[PDB]
């Protein structure tokens, strides 16, 4: 499918990011 | 002869009397007859006129609003025949609001060829019931008799015609008071037929005077020659009008008398095949002297030049105009209201058409089922447009289904817009599927076609679902299909599990229809499977069946839900329907056990098969036993008083719903705004069984017994014995003979107290059991003195006493009565006593 | 702005690593 | 102190732990804290720190999808106010897909200012009943508490906190393992209690020190000034933020620190009115040196310039934005999605503004029900257009039902075209009378806004019925109101007669609504009256109705039921709403006719009131009856065997609707092609009378008898007495006394031939009959031998006799043994015969 | 009222015009 | 043609006296 919405979107990109951590202003 | 009066031309009758002379010597009419609308006229002078030689009508007969008339027979007695070349809006006899109108009186009418009759809004008439519209008729389905006076039976219908049962009873069928409808024998059904039965020859209709004559009948099929008719007319003669043939020399001076341009009721008569036609059709051009018409050089096609640029079709009579026609040098608006259907008419008259340059729409239609009828549209101009610069309009089609079949099919539209709303049973994959074939991919305006309520009640999905575990039980059924999701799952509501009954594989497809009570599908709703995130899940969703009834076919099938959107995606999906069975079980119990006494060998006993029969039943467990007979009534002195004879809904709660959908969405909503705020982009008993019956009889038994005979149904055997439960029932054999009473040396002995002992013989084979001798002495001159011992009694002493005597000479006997009645006497004996 | 470019469309590996720095 | 912590600004936290260190020293924090997104966390980490100062949090607090808490009650301890100026979609506490949270442990909610809580997706929680959230909050109904744990009653829930009778049960309320909910005492709720219920100073909320003391409770209400906090600060201070006041010393360097522009997140702040505001609103600029804000010469408005051209209105959080703007600069789309109302908060909101320059699109809302939060809607530009060049756009609105007030409104626009599809609830009257403000009157699209689907299911008519004649009786009412044509009258299909009880006249307005069951109004179809073709007519319709309770309070109205068609004409009509009551009757039978016997001059006898009362009853109907005790008794030997002892449906068929409505039209279009071709243009029983009562007792009344007592209930009694039918019971009294036996001389007459005739008394008022004397003769050193004498044999001897006596002294005695029983002896006497 | 549809015009025609009759081509 | 010009719109006396001669 790859439409990662919804609790995909929370796992997958911890899947591929796991450590350098998310985005912030 | 056969038509022995004038050809006579069509005329209407208004405002009085007079203009219905010049009907004094014709027998057929070509075009139509007219009587409409006479006031001032009483109805005494319609008694003294008639017209007995009108035999044959080409088109249609209209009556309407005439003060005055009662019935027609005194008019028109001899008509047989309604040919219907052209009709009137389906029909081609049409009674329609009469003031005076008694009864019809149309004893005549044999053969409606091309159309249907309709009578309404006549407070006057009677009989119409008894006319048999099935037997003069072709069809009967565009028939129409509502509101007359026959909507209550109130005006007798007591009348003398073989009383058939084309119903489902036996009515009588008669045209009047005095007359009865003829009917042939059904070996030869449009042929005509006589009073003996013997129908005529082949080309005849309706009356003949002497049957298997093609010379002397009444009227025929195919068309007329000099007093014969034959089925395709010899070539010294053309056809014309299809129902004669006659001579070139007939025809071409009606081509001269009104070339002449001074009525436009003609048309210029050409020859082509052997028909006086007024226009040959495309392809073909008139020579001048010749009179014929040629194959054209190159393509040359016949135009049809529209009056007003647009031409509504309501009817067949509407669309008679445009046959032969091919190119349309207007637009055309399709609208049939109501009724049942004409899609058989509509090829046969319109489908030789190629060319429309304006638009085409389809409004207001109710029972059109396909677009199939247009055989050969392939371009679509629109120099004008439709307002809103449209081409093409579909809209409140109740049962439009299939445009057209896109593998054998072409359609340009050179410019325009298409256009659709509430069109309840089609789908969203034509419609798109018709912007395929289309000039047209992208010319929309925003809002265009529709996308909600098209086929909104009429199911299309493009994915499918196969089943994976069935499970079989004789009361439940579990049931478990494979996984499945849209590309959005958060859009999923769960799954909707329409199930029903049937006794066999012949299940129509589930159109869609619902209701409060029990004609149709049940359905359960189904909770969506959690979610996993996992490939491999246990997300194969299930249900389980409950209240079924054993050994019954059964046939299911799921369906999925999504929220509409306004994305033209994530359609859902349907499973395929199957078919399961439910598994075996017990019977129950059979029924009416019915037993006779008749004889003591014969015991008969019947009964009734089960209600349930779970299946086919194999035998029956019949079982019977003897019995000892209730040993407390052996302590009973027999003496005193008192001695024994033996023998509401919720379909839908649509708010909720809607409510349903809305919560949920309103979840989906919610973390839509989260992810955009938190995430930033970087920059044992004697028995047998029995089978193949219903009733049984037991030999060699015991007399004047109970027999408590009990009975189960069963199913197969010899793997796992499993049978009902029984019911009992007691049986006795005829009642007893001499046996009861006993014979045997009645001696007694004298003591010297004058007391005096009795010793006999018992029954040794009694009536089940004895309970009395009523024993008896009497002395002469004196009455029978009944005396009495009990069976206790009689068993201690081995005998019986009499205290008191007086001495004389006694005359004691004895009578063995037992509990099923008394026993004949003893010998009377002689004992004497002496002083 | 993550669900209208990856639950709309389709999606890359390149779009959502930018998403983790 | 009150606050004796630092201020922090607002934080968030993501990714580690090692950024919640700088929480160490403060109690307040301004803007919001959000905790997210810690995937590798053990549960061991979170047993060693805490935040036990912090009190006061301003927005919201935000937890979602942390792995690793199980609880917070060792974190936040302490917190108690939930200020709300800011919130987060509608909520200002949210608890979100959480993975380990066990039990929430928030024991110190006091007080939820504005907004609400919701709490989903956690599988884990447990106590969530036992919170009573209408203590702490101040709405209940935008609150969400779904999809959690304890969906299933499976988490323990034993806990020891007043456990309130809030809802139906006594459900006690604690937070968790170890605590309880304190509940203050309820005759001063927000102002703080402690723990002996003495209430503290009004200017706090929560816990407290010491009560009625404003300088050290914990938390106040309207600011906070320097240990202490006043309603409305004295001005050497101005207020800041609508939680504190401060000098004129602070606000002006935030206005200094950055008007250099190096963050956008300042505002300049202006003093106006003691306010620390950011924006000082329209009619209003600025000074330099004075850092107030004078009123403007001329108008000012304060533009709100919008960032991409629409921001859409999802909740308050999305139009807390627009707050004080009067110049909209692009177009606005709202959209609420599912939920209760908004409708409370959006006219404090954004109903300032006056100028939208694009379109205002209303779509896919549920709950609206008015656009009167708008309050000063003017003029619409409509530079830019939506496509299809619309300015104004509703669609899909479930309960949109009064657009405006046109009495006190205006409303232009300039350019553009309208729209409306999908608004069940609102008239066609509006969107024409819409019209009629606007500054478009036939500016249209063909196909424009929508005539079949807008208010389908939402009636409107501007015609009214009257009715004319009612007739009243118990079971029947006859119904009759005015004729009624459209202005074609065969567009005419009947009326609809709905109907239903009511206790009152609070009789709600039929809103339409449905149901296959039996909870709202049942409907009767009519067919339309006759065509007379006369204005004086026996066409005045009318309907019987059958099966109604008498009285009983009802309320009928009808309603017309036209084709909708194309024409915007012939809306039908509606009948206003009437009361009607069935008149009265006969009562019903009384219940349960319960005697006791008790007492000889006292026979009690209760009963119940009747089932149906048929209006108030007024009295009861007593009878009794005395009864001569069923003389074939007195013929029996009482010495014989045998003694006595006295003591689913068709809510609607649419499609046959759709039916009717086609077959119907046909004839409609049938006579409308005959018309267009036939003509063509020219070139007694002691009783009484017992009212409020439910027992009776009736005196001065014979012993042992039967007295059949029967009871009717009756209405209103001299004009027309009409009463029940009524239910027998035997009633009797105590069993006899001494009398059952009698007194008298015992005495005898002995005949030569040893037959002793005795002579006595009977009694003389026995127990109702005296059925045997139970006499006894006794021999020395003999048995009380006892004989026997019957009713009849005393009555013809007057005495009884012995016969057959050995010669001695004897004992004789008499018993008088009546049927209620045996009575005493009497005097053994002493005759002796020799010998 | 005047709005002669349906059954009202046949009688109301006639009504109008009852000696002439009405026009045929 | 008679109903579209007398059903549709208002009738007139002039309009329809046509129709009888």
């Amino acid at each position: 499918n790859q439409h990662l919405c919804g609790s995909h979107l929370v796992e997958a990109l911890y899947l591929v990011c796991g450590e350098r951590g998310f985005f912030y202003t | 002869h056969l038509y022995p009066g004038e050809v006579c031309p069509g005329m209407d009758i208004r405002n009085n009397l007079t203009r219905l002379h010049e009907l004094e010597n014709c027998s057929v009419i070509e075009g139509h007859l007219q009587i409409l609308l006479m006031f001032k006229t009483r109805p005494e002078d319609f008694r003294d006129l008639s017209f007995p030689k009108l035999i044959m009508i080409t088109d249609y007969l209209l009556l309407f609003r005439v003060y005055g008339l009662e019935s027609l027979k005194d008019l028109f007695p001899n008509l047989t025949v309604i040919r219907g070349s052209r009709l009137f809006f389906n029909y081609a006899l049409v009674i329609f609001e009469m003031v005076h109108l008694k009864e019809l009186g149309l004893y005549n009418l044999m053969n409606i060829t091309r159309g249907s009759v309709r009578i309404e809004k006549n407070n006057e008439l009677c009989y119409l019931a008894t006319i048999d519209w099935s037997r003069i008729l072709d069809s009967v389905e565009d028939n129409h008799i509502v509101l007359n006076k026959d909507d209550n039976e109130e005006c007798g219908d007591i009348c003398p015609c073989p009383a058939t049962v084309i119903n489902g009873q036996f009515v009588e069928r008669c045209w009047t008071h005095s007359h009865c409808q003829k009917v042939c024998p059904t070996i030869c059904k449009s042929h005509g037929c006589t009073a003996e039965g013997l129908c005529c020859h082949s080309e005849c209709l309706g009356n003949c005077s002497q049957p298997d004559d093609p010379t002397k009948c009444v009227a025929c099929r195919n068309f007329y020659l000099d007093g014969r008719c034959v089925e395709t007319c010899p070539p010294p003669y053309y056809h014309f009008q299809d129902w004669r043939c006659v001579n070139f020399s007939f025809c071409q001076d009606l081509h001269h008398k009104c070339k002449n341009s001074r009525r436009q009721g003609c048309h210029q008569y050409v020859i082509h095949n052997n028909k006086c036609i007024p226009e040959c059709p495309s392809g073909y051009t008139m020579n001048s002297s010749n009179l014929l018409c040629t194959p054209c050089l190159g393509p040359c096609p016949k135009v049809c030049h529209l009056l007003e640029g647009e031409k509504t079709i309501d009817s067949v009579t509407s669309a008679q105009e445009l046959r032969g026609c091919t190119v349309i040098n207007g637009s055309l608006i399709i609208n049939i209201r109501g009724g049942n259907n004409l899609a058989a008419e509509l090829e046969a008259n319109l489908g030789l058409i190629e060319e429309i340059s304006g638009y085409l729409k389809i409004r207001r239609s109710y029972a059109l089922v396909s677009l199939s009828f247009f055989r050969k549209l392939r371009l679509i101009r629109g120099e004008t447009l439709e307002i809103g610069n449209y081409s093409f309009y579909a809209l409140d089609n109740q049962n439009l289904r299939q445009l057209w079949d896109w593998s054998k099919h072409n359609l340009t539209t050179t410019q325009g817009k298409l256009f659709f709303h509430y069109n309840p049973k089609l789908c969203l994959s034509e419609i798109h599927k018709m912007e395929e074939v289309s000039g047209t991919k992208g010319r929309q305006e925003r809002n265009d076609i529709a996308l909600k309520t098209n086929g909104d009640k009429a199911s299309c999905e493009n994915e499918l679902l196969k089943f994976s575990y069935i499970r079989t039980s004789f009361d439940k059924i579990l049931l478990r299909w494979e996984p499945y999701w849209p590309p959005d799952f958060r859009d999923l509501l769960g799954f909707m599990l329409f199930y029903k009954e049937a006794p066999y594989q012949n299940v129509t497809e589930f159109d869609g229809q619902d209701a409060c009570g029990s004609n149709s599908w049940t359905v359960v709703d189904i909770d969506p499977p959690l979610r996993s995130n996992d490939p491999k899940s246990q997300n194969h969703p299930g249900w389980l069946m409950r209240g079924l009834k054993p050994w019954t076919q059964y046939a299911i099938f799921v369906k999925t839900l999504v929220t509409f959107s306004d994305e033209r995606r994530t359609y859902g999906a349907k499973s395929d329907i199957i078919y399961v069975q439910t598994d075996a079980t017990n019977p129950s119990v059979p029924l009416d056990p019915i037993s006779v006494s008749n004889s003591s060998s014969q015991i008969i006993l019947k009964w009734k098969p089960p209600s349930d029969p779970n299946g086919n039943i194999t035998h029956y467990l019949v079982f019977w036993e003897r019995q000892a007979e209730d040993s407390e009534l052996f302590e009973l002195d027999y003496c005193l008083k008192g001695l024994k004879l033996p023998s509401c809904s919720c379909p839908k709660t649509d708010s909720q719903i809607l409510k349903e959908l809305e919560e949920s969405s309103f979840r989906k909503t919610f973390e839509d705004y989260l992810h955009n705020v938190v995430f930033v982009p970087r920059p044992h008993r004697p028995f047998e069984k029995v089978v193949n019956k219903e009733s049984l009889v037991i030999s060699g038994l015991r007399h004047f017994t109970g027999y408590r005979i009990e009975l189960q149904a069963c199913n197969q055997d010899t793997p796992e014995e499993r049978c009902s439960v029984a019911a009992y029932v007691s049986a006795r054999t005829m009642p007893e003979a001499k046996a009861d009473d006993i014979v045997g040396p009645v001696t007694h002995e004298i003591f010297e107290n004058n007391v005096v002992h009795l010793m006999w013989q018992e029954p040794k084979e009694p009536n089940g059991l004895i309970v009395l001798y009523e024993v008896s002495y009497r002395r002469y001159g004196d009455e029978e003195l009944h005396l009495c011992v009990s069976r206790k009694h009689f068993a201690l002493e081995r005998g019986c006493r009499l205290r008191g005597l007086s001495p004389g000479n006694y005359s004691v006997r004895i009578r063995a009565t037992s509990l099923a009645g008394n026993g004949s006497w003893t010998e009377p004996t002689y004992f004497y006593v002496t002083d | 702005g993550i669900v209208e470019q990856c639950c709309t469309s389709i999606c890359s590996l390149y779009q959502l690593e930018n998403y983790c720095n």
